[PDB]
């Protein structure tokens, strides 16, 4: 699936529920290490909710897998987002998608 | 330089010329600030006079006949609001037999060797519009059977009476005073 | 004392600049005089600005913006080459635009906004490409057709703004007579909508419209279908698939409520 | 030729032809700028004038059998193989002149770029190859800006050898012009051939030049220069440690840069080796730094990732040790007194090393180098000597910039020249043989 | 500057430094090199670190050309020593490399058959050292990007090597890597039996498997000892590094051997699956040399060092953000800052133009076009290069162009085509609008005041690609029209009054780069409609103090603008009298 990395550690205690919205700091990250978005840069935090198939599913089981106030690397590999036809002028095929996310509130 | 943005405007290369809602516009100025318009004294006749020829003066030193020349030939005979416009601005400043600028429009042509003005100037008579009994007819028969009229003037007959008469007066305008020079060239 | 207005700034500043300095640009040229013009005649935007003015009740102000919103991609999918996408956005518009109560309550509104112009531009542009090669995006055309013709029935000031275009539509009349399941949806049955049942229309037609319509059934009953022969229809001399469309234009042309247009 | 007749027997009128493609192109030439607005309006109308005339005579298609029966041929060499070797040196001249020709007959005319959309297939497909290239690629920009109609042609395998073209041909601005004039033609877009141009040429990331907003980087060392060599006398072994008293994750929406470790000198020169003076560089960019940032060791810019009891960034109230081994060469570090799963081994010992740190933005850290300027939180490995015993007895130690540059008054600023090596650093005694 | 000397420049931005101006030089007439700009020059040095650059076609040493492969031969590049025994020639060892490198896998995985030879992914390439070029003084291999070695005696054995080995929480080396920048052998070790090898030019193959990262090399048909492992993601360039003692000293012969794909299909995306060798104008021979200049940045961090006390160290401390933008060249593997274009005539027009592409390619909104250029070029980046004033002129207005196009084109277009229509409705603060603010009959200041027409609706979308929705491709993407305005109205105030000094110096380096594309960025938001009230009061004074008084300094009016810059001001005053006509309008129809 994908794997987590910790950064910086969070409370270990809470993590996401079911039909909670997360709020993230996301930078994504492409294996060669080029950027192609930043909820940083865009100095908006990204809030999606947990399991409504509304994020790319390995960005959705790393931010469940995370905890509150944690901050991973999550590592996305091709089938689990933008299998093969990627995403139009951002991502190309079959490419592996490594995500630095802080889970910043839980709602 | 309005005048000479005209000029190239008009001198431009085009297929047809594109209406201009400045040139609409500053044409229709310059003519009225031409002309400027009970039994009058010599001398209130003869000030009268010399002010047209100073008002006309003030466009024909900047170059308006060339420009009024170019606009016609790049008409190239297709009838329009800027032949229209271009044919006031002629008679405004050739009200009166101006010499001057008989003279002028006289010596741009024969030294352009311009054919397209003579070409544009036939077209533009072929162009022109009279009486329809048919158009008449059916715009009587409208008005027995009484339905709204569609247009208060109904001028389908006679499609444009100022047009025709602004090109023949200019043209009148063009050989007055017996310019035997415009008697032959035309 | 100072200008103390904007209309003797600028009057006072393009002067300035154009007595400074021999302006090369044209464009900046005509800039400065259409400034200067627009301060000097102050009363012509008013006279250009209040017939496109229309005010509406402050019930209608929402429907009144859904049917902008939808006019404007409208009118924005001219500035953009035909697609799919450009043909669904267009259909969603004109769905749009007909379901809106505004479009049945304000003719006159919809007059000055010149939707009809649009739409006609679009569907003429569509026409002029690929024109030889039968009709591409026959759905736009049909659609167009459709709106222009609901648009002429819906008043009869709309049928005469929509019958001033009547020449133009003639030239871009022979276009899908041939192809069935299009009959009423090409610009033929757009002009006869637009002279169907007014007399003051039908009198106002002019002979050369007469002319070209007789000269395209000329046409049609001398040399056969190019598209149903090469669709492989037996290759009759003449066509009676468009002669029969030209006919029932003509129809309308000639016969007006009961009687007949003798002229 | 083509039908291998002699040689002798085939007369080519080369000469001629490459004289007659001078005067066409004299003829065809357009107006001047410095030129008169009437006189380079009449120039231009007999430059119309000209254009249709030959294209209503064909000779547009003249001009395409002639490029054609050029191109049958691969090069110069073979086609002075084929035909005469005077004919070989011509080749690539008659072949410009000709495709010269052919823009200035279709350059501007809205008709002969309309009637030449049928052939527009015909000249993309000798794109590729490189004796035709520039012709092509003018002709195809004059053709794509004058005629709307020559657009609707264009497909996705046509726009793929266009950019195949920057990918195989370098970096060339007059192909994007190209592109550019795909995108939009007279005020119209085409949706399909945006779309296609983007999803076929930006995703790669490998043609277009790429930005990015780099935090700036500034490292800080002390004053030793500590190197091992044969014969001199220099512990081979140090030790020095580094407190975190604050530290912002994010400054800017960029990470914080802060990473601690040693840099080698190249040779015995004072300046650091290998790398830039400034820039988003730090320790461990190059193969002369060896750094460490709480989770990966860093070393020629490749970060790998260590494992440590509770591994993190590090954050305030971080404690890193450091410790060289130059004996048998060797960097290993402990943070928090626990140490970390990895170290850096046989590098380069030709140099002098020293100690360093790399930050960011957002940083206050400090040295604890011993004894009089600091006490180690943690006791040294056995063997290892801290930092400040390496200091020259009459200078003193002080942390300044490892690279000589840094914020002041502009007039100010010392420009320094090439510095001297320091041959002191290793006291290598040389006794004259008796 | 010479061995271990200091020396300062004054250039006399401030005349007071200037110590002896006084007494010579200022009654003569000539002026301070810096006598009237509002920013400090750029400083250019000589440049310590060698790099990568093409042999120049006018190199009085080096000769490169290219040879042609025939159907029995391959594509061949040969260097040639031009001087070679002449006077002044240098005999010192020179280092070449090819342009593009061979990428290695991401991830490693753990006559001729046309399958497997489509399959794999070994790339080769080989070099013939000339006959009577002593093969001990030609090194052959790869390198990778972070080689900037000039050392003038070169061998094996001083190349920049680390082992970095990770463990296990016992100690156990689970794994080791070496980690060098590179990996070459010596032909004249090489070659086993020595002496004669006339028969052919000696023929060092060096071998590359990008699934694996082995690096074996073939010399004279027999496989070396020698072999290097290199870890995933490497980028290695095809390099020899020789001293000229010949004439004619190696040539890089781009072909293939049995069961390998040629350098070429390894090296374009284009020609991958094509086993045929080629070698596009695009590669070429580059040297290792000195000849380049390096760009002092005009600010610095701001570190501060102390001694706290002899039990607290030294601090270190940083804490004020600075930022640069970074210009990677893909195929090079390096970066370079923006600002370094300056001099860089080439790279500068080629960027230019790809602006002027992205403006393009989301022209007359694309919206899921300019969603997908937001990842390409983002908010960070715009507003850095707006604000920036040291920017490149070109790149200052392609960056200007980029963000109206992006972000603002769409609803400005919107507001243009719905602007003289005028839909009033008949609502109470409609009938509340008068002529003229007050009983005295004086206009109020153009824009400002309550105006009811119908406007189209601004909506926007936000960026974000981990989402997987549609609806985001609708609607231009998000900007933050308040950030942009505060920044466009003081940079507006700042250019007026320091363009009123006529500096020497502007920004972008020209009148035209310094107001154009800063009047049309406020012109557009002024069209969308972003300036509420006190802003549109500002930018009014701006414009002209006198005129718009509420209720000396000179505007752009009278500032004395260039052509370009007057046709944004026509262009502003337009919208003026549009903005009066329509209050009129909304007058008129309170009335009725």
């Amino acid at each position: 699936g994908v794997e987590i990395e910790t950064i910086s550690p969070g409370d270990g205690r809470t993590f996401p529920k079911k039909g909670q919205t997360c709020v993230v700091h996301y930078t994504g990250m492409l294996q060669n290490g080029k950027k192609f978005d930043s909820s940083r840069d865009r100095n908006k935090p990204f809030k999606f909710r947990i399991g409504k198939q509304e994020v790319i599913k390995g960005f959705e089981e790393g931010a469940a897998q995370m905890s509150l106030g944690q901050r991973a690397k999550l590592t996305c590999t091709p089938d689990v987002a933008y299998g093969a036809t990627g995403h139009p002028g951002v991502i190309p095929p079959n490419a592996t998608l490594i995500f630095d996310v802080e889970l910043l509130n839980l709602e | 330089q309005l005048i000479l943005l005209f000029s190239r405007t008009a001198l431009t290369e085009k297929c047809k010329l594109e209406e201009d809602f400045l040139y609409m516009a500053y044409a229709d100025i310059m003519a009225k600030s031409c002309h400027d318009e009970e039994v009058k004294s010599f001398e209130e006749k003869e000030m009268e006079k010399q002010k047209l020829l100073y008002q006309q003066a003030r466009l024909h030193d900047r170059g308006a006949a060339e420009m009024v020349l170019q606009t016609i030939s790049a008409s190239k005979g297709e009838t329009g609001p800027m032949v229209a416009a271009t044919l006031k601005l002629g008679i405004a400043i050739l009200n009166g037999g101006n010499s001057t600028v008989q003279q002028k429009m006289l010596d741009y042509l024969k030294e352009k060797k311009d054919v397209g003005f003579f070409q544009s100037l036939a077209g533009l008579m072929q162009s022109c519009s009279v009486l329809d009994l048919n158009a008449f007819e059916r715009q009587n028969k409208a008005e027995g059977l009484g339905m709204v009229t569609e247009e208060g003037s109904g001028e389908k007959v006679l499609q444009d009476d100022e047009f025709t008469c602004d090109l023949f007066r200019f043209l009148q305008l063009l050989c007055e005073g017996h310019n035997s020079d415009f008697q032959n060239y035309l | 004392k100072k200008s103390s207005t904007l209309q003797q700034l600028i009057s006072e500043t393009m002067v300035r600049w154009a007595q400074e300095s021999v302006i090369e640009d044209p464009e900046l040229v005509r800039a400065m005089f259409v400034l200067l013009h627009r301060q000097y005649d102050g009363i012509g935007g008013l006279v250009r600005a209040l017939p496109k003015t229309y005010t509406i009740n402050g019930v209608s102000v929402e429907d009144t913006i859904n049917l902008l919103a939808s006019l404007g991609q409208i009118r924005s999918l001219l500035s953009v080459r035909m697609g799919k996408e450009e043909e669904k956005l267009m259909i969603r518009g004109l769905g749009d635009i007909m379901n809106n109560k505004v479009f049945y309550q304000h003719p006159n509104l919809m007059r000055a906004l010149g939707m009809h112009e649009t739409v006609m531009e679009v569907m003429v542009n569509v026409l002029g490409g690929g024109e030889s090669k039968e009709i591409t995006f026959p759905k736009m055309v049909a659609n167009c057709c459709r709106f222009l013709c609901y648009f002429c029935r819906i008043s009869r000031q709309n049928q005469k703004a929509m019958f001033d275009h009547l020449s133009y539509l003639l030239e871009n009349s022979s276009v899908g007579l041939a192809s069935p399941a299009m009959r009423g949806s090409t610009p033929l049955d757009v002009a006869a909508a637009s002279v169907m049942d007014n007399n003051e229309l039908a009198l106002a037609l002019r002979e050369p419209d007469l002319e070209k319509v007789v000269r395209y059934l000329a046409g049609c009953g001398l040399q056969s279908c190019q598209m149903l022969v090469s669709k492989g229809y037996p290759d009759i001399g003449w066509n009676p698939v468009e002669g029969e469309r030209y006919l029932d234009f003509l129809r309308f042309a000639v016969f007006c409520n009961g009687e007949s247009v003798e002229e | 030729l083509s039908k291998k007749a002699k040689a002798s027997t085939v007369d080519l009128p080369i000469e001629s032809v490459s004289l007659s493609l001078q005067d066409l192109i004299g003829y065809f030439h357009p107006p001047d700028e410095h030129l008169e607005h009437e006189d380079k309006q009449n120039r231009l109308r007999a430059l119309k004038n000209r254009q249709n005339l030959f294209q209503e005579e064909g000779m547009i298609n003249l001009v395409l059998e002639c490029i054609d029966r050029l191109h049958v041929y691969s090069s110069a060499a073979h086609f002075a193989d084929v035909a005469g070797r005077e004919a070989g040196e011509s080749w690539k001249s008659i072949l410009n002149s000709l495709y010269e020709l052919l823009a200035a007959l279709i350059r501007g005319n809205r008709k002969n770029c309309a009637q030449f959309s049928g052939s527009l297939d015909w000249l993309i497909s000798r794109l590729e190859r490189l004796e035709a290239s520039s012709g092509i690629l003018e002709v195809l920009h004059c053709v794509l800006v004058e005629s709307p109609e020559a657009l609707n042609i264009i497909k996705e395998g046509h726009i793929k050898s266009i950019i195949s073209l920057l990918d195989k041909h370098g970096r060339n601005h007059k192909v994007l012009d190209v592109l550019c004039s795909l995108c939009v033609c007279h005020g119209v877009a085409v949706r399909s051939n945006q779309h296609l141009i983007c999803d076929n040429l930006l995703p790669g990331r490998d043609l277009l030049l790429q930005t990015r907003l780099v935090n700036h980087v500034s490292s800080m060392r002390p004053n030793i220069f500590l190197g091992v060599s044969e014969g001199s006398a220099q512990y081979k072994k140090w030790y020095y440690e580094l407190m975190v008293d604050h530290t912002e994750p994010f400054v800017t929406a960029e990470a914080t840069h802060l990473r601690v470790g040693w840099a080698s000198t190249e040779g015995y020169s004072p300046y650091p080796g290998g790398g830039e003076e400034w820039g988003g560089n730090g320790v461990g960019d190059d193969l002369f730094s060896y750094g460490f940032d709480g989770l990966h060791l860093w070393s020629g810019c490749i970060a790998r990732t260590v494992s440590s009891p509770n591994q993190h960034l590090l954050r305030t109230d971080d404690v890193i040790s450091c410790c060289l081994d130059l004996s048998a060469p060797s960097i290993s570090f402990r943070i928090n007194g626990q140490p970390v799963q990895g170290m850096f081994e046989n590098f380069n010992i030709d140099g002098l090393f020293f100690p360093v740190v790399s930050f960011s933005a957002g940083i206050k850290v400090r040295f604890l180098l011993g004894g009089r300027h600091g006490e180690f939180k943690f006791l040294p490995p056995p063997g290892y000597a801290p930092c400040y015993e390496a200091v020259l007895p009459k200078e003193k130690l002080k942390v300044e910039h490892s690279r000589e540059y840094k914020q002041e008054r502009t007039y100010t600023r010392d420009l320094l020249g090439p510095t001297v090596s320091l041959t002191q650093a290793a006291f290598t005694p040389i006794p004259v043989d008796t | 500057l010479g061995v271990a000397q200091v020396g300062r420049m004054n250039f006399g931005k401030d005349v007071s430094t200037l110590k002896y101006f006084t007494i010579c030089g200022l009654q003569e007439g000539y002026e301070p090199f810096a006598v009237n700009t509002n920013r400090d020059i750029t400083m250019w040095l000589s440049k310590r670190l060698p790099q990568f650059l093409q042999v120049p076609s006018n190199h009085e040493h080096i000769e490169v050309t290219r040879i042609d492969g025939t159907i029995d031969s391959s594509p061949c590049l040969k260097v040639t020593q031009k001087s070679f025994g002449s006077q002044n020639s240098n005999t010192d060892i020179m280092f070449y490399r090819l342009s593009m490198p061979i990428e290695c896998a991401e991830v490693f995985s753990k006559r001729d058959d046309y399958d497997f030879l489509m399959q794999t992914s070994t790339y080769y390439y080989s070099v013939r050292i000339f006959p009577g070029q002593e093969p001990a003084n030609v090194w052959v291999g790869w390198i990778t990007s972070d080689f900037h070695q000039y050392d003038t005696g070169f061998d094996l054995d001083r190349v920049r090597t680390v082992t970095v080995t990770l463990g296990d929480e016992k100690g156990k080396v689970h794994e080791s890597i070496k980690r060098s920048n590179c990996y070459m052998v010596c032909a004249g070790e090489s070659m086993s039996p020595g002496q004669g090898r006339n028969n052919n030019g000696l023929e060092i193959g060096c071998v590359v498997d990008a699934a694996s990262g082995l690096l074996t090399f073939i010399a004279n048909g027999k496989e070396l000892s020698t072999y290097y492992q290199v870890e995933p993601s490497t980028k290695l360039f095809p390099a020899v590094f020789a001293q000229a003692t010949s004439p004619n000293v190696f040539q890089f012969e781009l072909g293939r051997i049995k069961n390998v794909m040629p350098l070429s299909a390894g090296l374009f995306k284009s020609e991958h699956k094509n086993p045929v060798p080629q070698c596009p104008p695009r590669l070429h021979v580059q040297f290792l040399s000195h000849v380049l200049w390096s760009r002092m940045p005009n600010q610095f961090l701001k570190v501060d060092v102390s001694r706290i006390s002899e039990r607290q160290g030294w601090l270190v401390q940083c804490l004020d953000p600075l930022q640069f933008m970074s210009l990677h060249i893909p195929e090079e593997n390096r970066s370079v800052d923006i600002l370094e274009l300056t001099e860089q005539e080439e790279l500068l027009k080629f960027h230019y133009h790809t602006l002027r592409l992205y403006s393009a390619v989301c022209a007359l909104g694309n919206h899921r076009v300019a969603h997908a250029l937001c990842s390409h070029v983002d908010e960070p980046q715009l507003l850095y290069a707006i604000e920036n004033k040291y920017m490149p002129g070109l790149l200052r207005a392609g960056y200007y162009d980029l963000l109206i196009d992006i972000h603002l084109s769409s609803y400005a277009t919107a507001r243009l085509m719905m602007n003289n229509e005028y839909i009033v409705p008949m609502t109470e603060e409609t009938k509340s609008i008068t002529l003229f603010p007050d009983e005295n009959k004086k206009h109020g200041l153009p824009g400002i005041g309550l105006s009811t027409s119908l406007r189209p609706r601004m909506q926007f979308s936000s960026p974000s690609f981990v989402s997987i929705s549609n609806e985001c491709y609708q609607y231009s993407p998000e900007f933050p029209l308040d950030i942009l305005k505060s920044k466009t109205i003081q940079m507006l105030t700042e250019a007026v009054k320091e363009g009123s000094l006529h500096a020497r110096d502007p920004v972008g380096g020209t009148t035209e780069f310094l107001f154009v594309p800063l009047i049309k960025l406020f012109y557009t938001l002024l069209i969308m409609g972003i300036f509420h009230n006190e802003d549109l009061k500002h930018i009014l004074q701006l414009i002209e103090p006198s005129v718009f008084k509420e209720a000396p300094k000179e505007g752009l009016l009278q500032m004395k603008l260039p052509e370009p810059v007057k046709l944004q001001m026509c262009l502003l005053l337009q919208y003026l009298c549009d903005c009066q006509v329509r209050h009129r309008i909304e007058a008129i129809v309170a009335f009725s």
